[PDB]
Parts: C-alpha cells; structure tokens; sequence
RNA sequence: GUGGAAGUCUGUUAGAGUUGGUGUCCUACAAUACCCUCUCGUGAUCUAUGUGUAGGGGUGAAAGGCCCAUCGAGUCCGGCA
RNA sequence: GUCGGGUGAGAACCCCGACGGCCUAAUGGAUAAGGGUUCCUCAGCACUGCUGAUCAGCUGAGGGUUAGCCGGUCCUAAGUCAUACCGCAACUCGACUAUGACGAAAUGGGAAACGGGUUAAUAUUCCCGUGCCACUAUGCAGUGAAAGUUGACGCCCUGGGGUCGAUCACGCUGGGCAUCGCCCAGUCGAACCGUCCAACUCCGUGGAAGCCGUAAUGGCAGGAAGCGGACGAACGGCGGCAUAGGGAAACGUGAUUCAACCUGGGGCCCAUGAAAAGACGAGCAUAGUGUCCGUACCGAGAACCGACACAGGUGUCCAUGGCGGCGAAAGCCAAGGCCUGUCGGGAGCAACCAACGUUAGGGAAUUCGGCAAGUUAGUCCCGUACCUUCGGAAGAAGGGAUGCCUGCUCCGGAACGGAGCAGGUCGCAGUGACUCGGAAGCUCGGACUGUCUAGUAACAACAUAGGUGACCGCAAAUCCGCAAGGACUCGUACGGUCACUGAAUCCUGCCCAGUGCAGGUAUCUGAACACCUCGUACAAGAGGACGAAGGACCUGUCAACGGCGGGGGUCUUAAGGUAGCGUAGUACCUUGCCGCAUCAGUAGCGGCUUGCAUGAAUGGAUUAACCAGAGCUUCACUGUCCCAACGUUGGGCCCGGUGAACUGUACAUUCCAGUGCGGAGUCUGGAGACACCCAGGGGGAAGCGAAGACCCUAUGGAGCUUUACUGCAGGCUGUCGCUGAGGACUCUCACUCCGGGAGGAGGACACCGAUAGCCGGGCA
RNA sequence: CGAGUGGCUUGCUACCUCGAUGUCGGUUCCCUCCAUCCUGCCCGUGCAGAAGCGGGCAAGGGUGAGGUUGUUCGCCUAUUA
RNA sequence: ACGACCGUAUAGUACGAGAGGAACUACGGUUGGUGGCCACUGGUGUACCGGUUGUUCGAGAGAGCACGUGCCGGGUAGCCA
C-alpha cells in the first residue's frame, strides 16, 4: 500500500492511494468464467490468469459505476 | 515586452508539440458501404499513449485490422458489429437513429461520417435522450444538450478506463511522465512570479497581479491571460 | 561551469567545411549551405551591397 | 517468515552538483583554476551523438537566466565621417 | 632520483646496468570526435623545448597506410532537402499536400574470418594454413513460395544453464630462496563442421476432491503428480579442425564461486517503452565473380578545444589481477607504463609566508558567529524520550564487547562462506594503520525529492502534488502566420486551454460604492452606406429620419483588482476585522513589561499585548518528516583565546642557467613647522644630511590599477509601467462588393463544411476584400 | 545675566578632490594632548579618627577582564589603586 | 627600567562616649612592565628506542610503503615559558 511513501505526501493523498490500490489489487471475479482470477494488466486493462480473458474496465477497478448502468439500459 | 508563453505555443515548436510519432492510431469509426454486414473480432486490448485509456485491436471480416476506441466491458474474443443493422450491445457502432433512447453512448460523430468526435475520454459517455426523423438530442458529458443529425454514428456504452481522475498523482515525478506524452509544456510558472517584461502579471516588489484578472473577450493575444471573459468568479453566491 | 575556458573543451564538432562551389571553408556540413557563396541555398551567388561602403 | 516497494537512507562506485574555508591563486596553471569541506547518487537522474526553435525572436522549474569569454534585446558588415 | 658506464667538441636531465621510487578506472590496454603526417629511418641544432641537450611532437630529406567476410557503403529514426502545387510585389522567402532523395563509421538495424607468421613503419587487409558468406553460370534435386516467423525493443526483483577469470587440491615442467620448506611462472591450442539440451510451449498416458511446486508468486476434474513423446539454447559441453599452430620444457586432472553468452519466473505504468532494409520460410555439386572509399600515428598534466608542450575541458570499452574488506572504498602490491605533472647547485637551511604535526594548566574567556580546527567513528549485543500524518522520530540518547593462539560446535552440498563455544595469552591502546556519525533541546521559514542567478546570491525565491476560479461541444476555447497555411491534435469536457494558491490537518468571516469581467436594457447617447429636405442645371456643403456594437442605466460576480476607518450610545466611500495569530523576517515608540536562563543576556524562548502599520487561497492558524536555509541553549571537544613554543615539507637567502611585466613631466638624502586653490620631498624658515649596496615589514608619494558606480547637469540613451501624448495590430459591430429566387419569412443556384461516391448540413449568411464606430501598453 | 576658550558633537558654508584621496565598527602597532580617573606632593572642610567631599601642582607610569548589541555610545557583572 | 598593590610589626595603639580605628619607619610578598637565562618544572624534539595494524620482499631474520613519523608509548641535545 501507501507505506512505500514514508512520512511524505500527507494523509488524504496516500489514504486514497491505499484505498484505490487495495480495491485495485482485490480478487476480481471474471466476466467470461466465474473465477476470481482477474488482475490489472495496466491502465484500464484486465485479464484472467485462469482462461486468459483480457477485458476493458475501469482504471483501478474492472467495473465502474457507469459500466454497470450500461448493462441495464 | 517579450511574447508571453501562450504565444510561444502557437509557433508549434518541438517543446509544444505532441510526440505524435509515438502515437498508435487515430481512432475513428469504420466506413461501411451500407448493409451493416461489417463485423469483426476483438484480437487484443492495448494502451493508448495519447489518451491514457485502453484501446481495442479488431480484425474485421474483410481482412481489415484496425484499433478501436474501446468502451468498458470489451474483451478478447468478442464480436463487434458496425452498421445500421448492428445488434444493440456494448462495443457496437450504429447511427443514433437505430439506437434506443435512454442508452449510454460514446465516440459520437458531429456530422455523419466524421468518425466520432464527442465523448471519448476515460469513463465518459453521452446520453441519447430524444429521437426524431430530423433531430437526435444528445446530452454530452459536459451536460450540454446537443442536437445531432440522427445519421451521426456512435458507440454503445461508456468509454473504458473510468475513474482515472480519482487517484492523486501524489508526486511531481508522476505528472512529469504523463505530461511527456502530451502536447504540453510542463511545469508551469505563475505569471505573478515573472518579470513585467514577461507577463502582464509580472513585476512588483511582491507577488500580485497588477490589474484585475478578468480580461475582456476582445483582448488581443499577449494580454489575454488570467480569467478569460469570466461570467463570475469565486465561489460565493 | 565557466562559459569561458572550461566550455571550450567540448568543441570537437565539425560544421563549416571547404565549399565545393567557392572553395572557402564556409560550407556548413550540417546545414548544407555555404555561408560565403550561398551554395545550397541560392543558385545565384551570395552578394550584398553592404559588403562595401555605400558609395563604392 | 517470505517478498523487495521507494522522486527512501548511508556512500569521493561511476557520474552529477557546488555549502563553508570569505584558504591557495589573483601581471594565475586558469579571461572563473587548485586544495580541504560539503550536496545528489533508481530518478522531475546523469551522459554521448544526431536533430528542432533565431534576435523584439528563441529558450526559460522565472535568476531578466541562457542563445559560442558578447544579453533589460546576440554577432557581423552597412546606414556612418 | 643516485652510483657506475656508453656516445659526443660539449652530458644533471640522450642511451645501457644496478640501486631507489611514481601511476592501479589510471600515468596501463583498445578507441569515437577532433588533429593531419605529428607515424618510421637517416642527417642535423639557426628556430621551438620554462635551464642544457649529442634528444625531440623541432629543422631537412627520404619512406610508410594493401581487406568479398573490420568500418563505410545498404536500411530506416528525430528530422532535412529537392521537384510539383499554392502564397508573396518578389525571391536566395513561406506553411500544407504529393513524389523523390538525404539523415546513424565509438553507440540503432546488419550476409560472411579464425589461428599463426612477418616489417624500421601496415595487418581479422600481406604471407602460411583453415574456414565462411553473397551473387552469377553449369548440373542434379524441387514445384513447392507466401502465410507465417525473425529483424524487433521499457523500468524493478529474481531462478536456472554456463565460459573466462580468480581460488583450492593433487601431478608434471622451469625458476627463486637457503636454518625451516616455502614462494613464483607455466602446464596452451581458434574460427568453423558435426553433435548434445536445460527453460518455455504442446501431445498421449494417468486420474489427484487435497495434492503438486517455487527464491517468491503460484498450479489443477476446463484434468494435479508420475510416466512416455513432439518442438526446442549458449560466444557452453563433447568430437573433428590438429603427427594445424605455439612452447626451453611439461605440453594436467578435479573442484568451488562463476563477468560474457543462453534461457525462465515475478512485479510496475494517469509513463505502454522505433522503424525499415534484410534474414528465415526455401536442397546440394562444381566454377566464376566480390569493384569503389577508410586503414599511418596521437587520443591527451606535449599530437583534440582552450592564443601555449595551459594543474582547465573532452564520449565509449577493459567494473573479474593479488592481499584487504560490505565494497568498482582506503592502504599495499602485480602486469603494463613512467622518473617529462621536466631547470639545477648550496647554507641546520635566519626573519617572513604556504601547507602541516605536537603542545602543560585552563576550556569558547576568542569571534558578528565555535569561522578554523577538533571530538565521534567500522561491527555485534543490550537499550532508546518528546512528538507523529503511525510511515517515522532512531544509528535518538545511554551501556558493553572487539586482538592473537589452541581445540571445537552450529547453518549449508560446499566455499579459500556465515554464526557461535571453551581454554590459553600479549600490549597504554585489538574497527591498533587505513577506512570510519559528535550528541541533545528551543524558535523562524519552505511541507517533502527537485529548480536557479554558466562567472560574488542555492535561500525563505521557482517548481511540485494538492486546493480553487475562468473559457470552450470541436467549423470550439487558446495560440502562430502577410498569405498560402499552422500548434494544440493519431487530442474531444475523467478533455486542454488561461490564471491564482501551494502537501496533510482545522479553517477560509464582512463588502459589488470605485475598477475589472459578464448579462440585461423602456428610455437617453451612438458612425458610415442607403434614404428624405435644403443647396448646386452637377458637385462641395448644411440639416433630417433610422440606429449596430459600445456607453448612460439596472443586475450578477471578491478562491476578480482590492477594502475591512474616524467619531458617538452615525460620517467618508460599499463594509468596518470574524477564527486565529500578535513587540512578528510585520511593532515607530523599544533594550516595551513579567518570567526563564547567565555573575552579568539590545540575543534566544514563554506569557502579556491597545497590532506606528496582523488576519483568512493578496490565503489564516498549525504542523510529523525533510534541509550545505535564519536565531538561540546544553553536554562533549579542542591552540578560537589566555600566550605563545618547538618541529615537518615547499619557498624565502647564496650560486649557474633562463628571463618578463606594472610603472616613469622633471628634479629628488629628507624631517619639523609655516605658507599656498583651505591635504607640499620641490615655496618660506629652520633642523638634519658623506656615497654605494643587501635583507625587511609596507608609514608617505592624498602610491599603482579604472575619463566615479554615489550626486547633480545634458531641451543624452535604453529597459520597464500606466486612466501621459499620439498612433498601430487585434477583437467586437454597422455598411458595400462576392450575391441569387419568392421589419419579419421561405427557398436554392453561387459560396462553405461533412461524405470514397451517391448524397448530407448550412446558405445568400458565413469566409474573403473595402469601409465606419467602439475597445485596444498586445505593440511603436 | 554677562565675558570667553576649545575644535570632540551637531548645524551652516560650498573653498579643495567627481580622468575616484576605498565606508562604519573592530582589530593590531606607534606617537601625542590635559580639561587628571588612579598613583606623588599639597590647600580647604559642615577636617576627632577612619571613610569622604571640594580645590591646587602634576601627563612619569597605569587605566584591565567579561554578558546583550555590527554597533560607537550605552546598559549590566565581578574584580580594581 | 621601573609603575602599583596587599600583608606583618608599629597597634587594637594615637583619636574617640562608643562603634570604630590611622601614621612615620622597618620588613615580607603580589601584580604589570623590562632585560637576560635553561640547573629545576613544563613544551617540542618527522635525532633516537620500543610496541603494534595492513601489505610486499616465500617463512624467519631484517626491511619499504601507509604525506611528507602509519598509528601508539618513551624521549637526549638544542630552542623555549
Ligand atoms: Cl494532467
Ligand atoms: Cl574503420
Ligand atoms: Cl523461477
Ligand atoms: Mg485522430
Ligand atoms: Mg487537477
Ligand atoms: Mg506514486
Ligand atoms: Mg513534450
Ligand atoms: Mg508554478
Ligand atoms: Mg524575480
Ligand atoms: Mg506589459
Ligand atoms: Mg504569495
Ligand atoms: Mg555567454
Ligand atoms: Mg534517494
Ligand atoms: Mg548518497
Ligand atoms: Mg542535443
Ligand atoms: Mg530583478
Ligand atoms: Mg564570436
Ligand atoms: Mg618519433
Ligand atoms: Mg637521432
Ligand atoms: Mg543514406
Ligand atoms: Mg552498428
Ligand atoms: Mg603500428
Ligand atoms: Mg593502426
Ligand atoms: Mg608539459
Ligand atoms: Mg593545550
Ligand atoms: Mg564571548
Ligand atoms: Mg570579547
Ligand atoms: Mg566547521
Ligand atoms: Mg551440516
Ligand atoms: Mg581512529
Ligand atoms: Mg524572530
Ligand atoms: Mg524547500
Ligand atoms: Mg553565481
Ligand atoms: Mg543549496
Ligand atoms: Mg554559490
Ligand atoms: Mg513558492
Ligand atoms: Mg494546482
Ligand atoms: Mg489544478
Ligand atoms: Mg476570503
Ligand atoms: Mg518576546
Ligand atoms: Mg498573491
Ligand atoms: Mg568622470
Ligand atoms: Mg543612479
Ligand atoms: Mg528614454
Ligand atoms: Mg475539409
Ligand atoms: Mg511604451
Ligand atoms: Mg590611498
Ligand atoms: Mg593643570
Ligand atoms: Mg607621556
Ligand atoms: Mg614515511
Ligand atoms: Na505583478
Ligand atoms: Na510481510
Ligand atoms: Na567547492
Ligand atoms: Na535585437
Ligand atoms: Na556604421
Ligand atoms: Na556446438
Ligand atoms: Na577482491
Ligand atoms: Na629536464
Ligand atoms: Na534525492
Ligand atoms: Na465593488
Ligand atoms: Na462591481
Ligand atoms: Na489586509
Ligand atoms: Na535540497
Ligand atoms: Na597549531
Ligand atoms: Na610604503
Ligand atoms: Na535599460
Ligand atoms: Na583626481
Ligand atoms: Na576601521
Ligand atoms: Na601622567
Ligand atoms: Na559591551
């Protein structure tokens, strides 16, 4: 997490980096299979190490509040 | 005095240009004779150095291989379709007319065939509200209600990479690297930090602007700095 | 660093060379233009009225 | 315990920089040098070569700094006795 | 450097030997740029060489550079040019679009060479031997042949494969030493051809419901382990090459750690890490062809840039030589190089100076200030406060240990790897030299790393993430161009432009009167064309009607410029200072008052505080961490001081050689007084005064150096500013031309934009040309 | 209230120097003046003594060390004839 | 080329109600200044001797280098306070 920042940057900066990245690094449940093997490949790119499915998602999360609204509509 | 920095920009020298040669593709919708038959498959997902957002590589039936402004939720294997009779799923492109109202769209054309102009940045999206035989009313991310020829094509879904703006750069170092991939001079020195000769706000024994910051729309380049034709400033009221 | 003596040391770049056209050592090999005769810029030879007193 | 993150630490590794000595020098070794001391040293890093921007114009993390020992408007010749 | 010797007319510095030293990422080896013959040989010393010279990078004359397989050449990169097109009065000018070409010699890509020998000087170029590549021809094979692969790629961590090197063991060959038995060198052998294959991927078998596996992550009924197989690596192993070569000889075998090279796994990005030629895909024999350019030497404390044989500057590779140790560190020493950071001889060698060592007792009394110097130090064990953003503070502080010798234990496969034990034992001192933090506390500032005044400023200044406001839907906002055109932009509001503020935390009050910006506007004001009236046979010209932007007027807006008082229990001019903070880096009075601290404190810190003249993004308060930033206190330390001394090295002094510059109206041995344009070696009066020379420290020559920067003067200059004067771009707006049909409207045909086209949007507007009004330090 | 001396302060003047007479404070080293702070010799006393106060001659010698401040000045401390 | 102070005896005396408290003179010492000297104490003493770390000469012995002594201990003459 944010610990690599030492006593630099301040509270809000690094609290939001740990938060974004903790969610960022969470086991994600893949769209194709149902397995929780989705990891970020880069900015907005996600893949599942299990079947290798490579997806377009949020920048720090595979799904964004807006991406879900689409499914419905 | 000397030309201010905003005038230096205009000259288009190395320092202000965009590292174009390092860019991948000019994301634009495909041209289709008609019929809509055109479909293709998602061969891969890449990073767009020009938009800090993901982009999809696609292989069309007629052999054509082109990168595509990738909406959220497109993966490798998926089949996208472009045409009047395109199915109505995320990733597919078709004129606003064939699109059902109430649906989120991105990479909208300003005039049919231009290849898409509106809503293309990370996680944004337009909102198709009203239909008609003559006008298609779309709500662009800025919130403006834009009237468009129902023939302007567009992509279903919201642009991928959403939420990029949520996390702070944290350190100069990170801005640095981002900036180097854009047509932008960075960092930024404050006008009031410069010398009278370099900027209308420069000079003085302390740092403050000479006159008020709101400048007239009619101000000539060289003078037009600060708050441009501001309709109001501050937060009060 | 001194812009003087200490900055003279990096000067091992070749620029002005023997010109094919006028024979002067003024052909800027990086610009491919002669500063003396204009070769590489003008078909006509470089010449100016200010190269001499106004009435001469 | 493992892992090995960092505009992270120590560091005359290489390299970069230049705080104090207001030392030595000051018809110098040198039109910006010598020594000790000191700062950085995985990064907004340092560096070679190639390449772009030209004078009321460039370039400037801004000191009116820099653009060949030349800068609050380069240099050369001319206007010019 | 020194002693001998060689050559020579001549020898400190040219050469040989010995002895003594210097250089270890360089003072060695190979090179890029740049130089340009500086390279080698012979002959010389008038020039050059910090002295000399028989020497030389000097002078003169000769000689020297050999390539199918090393570079160029070829490809394409940022980008550049040429032609066409268009612009411009015009071009040697100018943007776009086409096409073509150029653009990489260490250091991008890339068909192919190794070993030995040879010259005064070349060498993967010559010679000897061996090997390899491309093209073409002939012949056999082959119909395949273009899909694909490769070329071809970021940063961090890491496993395995593995050569050289280094080391260890043992054997052989040669050498050294001479109380031992030790110590050193060597023990060789290529390209290439052939062969072997770990890793990754995949196939079959198998059938795990908890096992498999890693340094770590991890894997699996969507099929784990195990077993069998396909593909598949090294500049590596192995065989050939090789009764080649090389060595005086022997002409080794194993091992460990393993640069190169090969091959995997993981992690990071608001950063995504070239292209093209070419190669492979796609056999073999024989033969022919492989031209053109570079090739010497230096590569630096003398061959480069810096006027110089300049203590400066200048890129790459050798980062694996030994001991040491964490180490590419110190220190010492190999190989290699050097005694050319090129003037010497003499004096116990004084004064004085530069670098430096040691100083009793005291211990910052020195000083603006602890400036300078010193103290501390490596490693292990114990132990560690306030504060804090919970990361940190922290190596806090403080305490202890530390060698050698003998014999052992533990971890590991092992190391010539690490951790420990017991006993013995020497010194004042065991990180014994070297290497190697002094520590603690208060306050100010900026949050942090970073930037800057090349050459007196490194800071508190800039930047920064973070906060905030403004503009714009893309035929945009902003910006460049005279134009043709262009940056932003392979971009599209989670954007990018224009500004302010400057991390976190708590917060950010009141004011729209002035100024700015923006919106509205009945009425008022408001130019030109057209129109109407008067005038003129026309025309000048006077007047009227209409009225755009703009202004008056009204509104919005301060995280827009900025403001936040006097008086009384409202007045100027809108409000009348809120939270905080406060004698401030802001406080005139001022050394404010009180306290802490000291013998004594214009300092410092805390409290008070009526604040000459604090205060909220002109941001306020506060704040952990950080800092060659500013002030202060304590412990420790010490030649900073009391108060100086002795010593070390290089100068200084004498001698040989070389050999400048600054400065000079004249005269000049001056001193005390006086006088003078009031600051005299020179006048006047006195006094003193034999001439010359050496060394000194600098009192005077208002010493030398610079036509004073300060100040004033000049109808001098320049940069900068603005509601100074006058103008100019540019923006807005009306009108006319392009421009067409039927104070509001439709259409389509010019013209514009979108579309590959069909066609779609727009449309007499817009764009452009002309003109008129407003704004107009952006510019002159 | 009146008369003076000095040339340390301050002011005034604009004579001298603008082809430059290097600033304040400090330091170090040298000479001097007396309007004498101490020391020697004296006079008066509201001089018992002791300790003082005031005055005369007199420049031989001495007149030191520290805390704040760049300070001069001054404020403060402990020594001192 | 000497300036000045303190102390003892004078003396608890003269003087004085008392408290308190002199002098002349003779002595001892201190301080500042001055000139000289080194038996004594102290400093130096890269003369010298010893201890010892790293490395090199194979070990030993004996040596070089570690800035002009590697460091530590002792230190004669001389020069000094
Ligand atoms: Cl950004
Ligand atoms: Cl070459
Ligand atoms: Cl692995
Ligand atoms: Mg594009
Ligand atoms: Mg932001
Ligand atoms: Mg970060
Ligand atoms: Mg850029
Ligand atoms: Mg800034
Ligand atoms: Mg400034
Ligand atoms: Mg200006
Ligand atoms: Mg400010
Ligand atoms: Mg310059
Ligand atoms: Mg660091
Ligand atoms: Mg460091
Ligand atoms: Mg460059
Ligand atoms: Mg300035
Ligand atoms: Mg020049
Ligand atoms: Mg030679
Ligand atoms: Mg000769
Ligand atoms: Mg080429
Ligand atoms: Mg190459
Ligand atoms: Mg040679
Ligand atoms: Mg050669
Ligand atoms: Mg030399
Ligand atoms: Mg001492
Ligand atoms: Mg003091
Ligand atoms: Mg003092
Ligand atoms: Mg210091
Ligand atoms: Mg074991
Ligand atoms: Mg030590
Ligand atoms: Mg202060
Ligand atoms: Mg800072
Ligand atoms: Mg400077
Ligand atoms: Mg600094
Ligand atoms: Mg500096
Ligand atoms: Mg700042
Ligand atoms: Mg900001
Ligand atoms: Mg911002
Ligand atoms: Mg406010
Ligand atoms: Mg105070
Ligand atoms: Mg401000
Ligand atoms: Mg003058
Ligand atoms: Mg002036
Ligand atoms: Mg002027
Ligand atoms: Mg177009
Ligand atoms: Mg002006
Ligand atoms: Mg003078
Ligand atoms: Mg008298
Ligand atoms: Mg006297
Ligand atoms: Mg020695
Ligand atoms: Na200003
Ligand atoms: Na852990
Ligand atoms: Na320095
Ligand atoms: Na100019
Ligand atoms: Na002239
Ligand atoms: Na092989
Ligand atoms: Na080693
Ligand atoms: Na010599
Ligand atoms: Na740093
Ligand atoms: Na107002
Ligand atoms: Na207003
Ligand atoms: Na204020
Ligand atoms: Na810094
Ligand atoms: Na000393
Ligand atoms: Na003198
Ligand atoms: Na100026
Ligand atoms: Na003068
Ligand atoms: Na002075
Ligand atoms: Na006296
Ligand atoms: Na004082």
């Amino acid at each position: 997490r944010t610990g690599r920042f030492g006593p630099r940057y301040g509270l809000k900066i690094r609290v939001r980096v740990a938060d974004v990245e903790i969610k960022h690094k969470k086991k994600h449940k893949c769209p194709v299979c149902g397995f929780k093997k989705l990891k970020r490949a880069g900015t907005g790119i996600w893949m599942c190490g299990h079947c290798g499915y490579k997806i377009a998602g949020g920048c720090y999360q595979p799904e964004t509040v807006a991406g879900k609204a689409v499914m419905k509509a | 005095g000397r030309r201010i920095q905003g005038q230096r920009r205009g000259r288009g020298t190395s320092t202000f240009r965009a590292p174009s040669h390092r860019y991948k593709a000019d994301l634009e919708h495909r041209k289709v004779e008609d019929g809509d038959v055109i479909a293709g498959t998602v061969v891969d997902i890449e990073h767009d150095p020009a938009r800090s957002a993901p982009v999809a590589a696609v292989e069309f039936e007629d052999g054509d291989r082109r990168l595509i402004l990738a909406p959220e939720g497109v993966g490798v294997g998926d089949e996208l379709q472009v045409g009047v009779d395109a199915e109505i799923a995320p990733g597919n492109t078709l004129p606003l007319a064939e699109i059902p109202e109430g649906v989120p769209v991105c990479n909208v054309e300003s005039s049919p065939g231009d290849g898409g102009k509106f809503a293309r940045a990370s996680g944004v999206n337009a909102q198709l509200l009203t239909h008609d035989r003559n006008v298609a009313v779309v709500k662009l991310p800025s919130g403006e209600m834009k009237r468009l020829d129902p023939q302007c094509r567009a992509t279903i879904g919201v642009v991928g990479g959403g939420g990029r703006t949520d996390k702070p750069f944290v350190k100069a170092g990170n801005k640095h690297h981002k900036m180097k991939a854009r047509g932008t001079k960075w960092p930024n020195v404050r006008g009031v930090a410069m010398n009278a000769v370099d900027h209308p706000f420069g000079g003085g024994g302390r740092q403050h602007p000479g006159k008020p910051k709101s400048i007239s729309r009619n101000a000539p380049p060289g003078r037009k700095v600060g708050d441009i034709a501001s309709k109001r400033t501050g937060r009060g009221g | 660093t001194g812009a003087g003596t200490p900055s003279q040391g990096k000067k091992n770049t070749t620029t002005h060379t023997k010109c094919r056209r006028c024979g002067e050592k003024s052909y800027h090999t990086k610009k491919k233009v002669c500063s003396s005769c204009g070769f590489g810029k003008s078909a006509k030879r470089r010449d100016y009225e200010w190269q001499s007193k106004a009435g001469e």
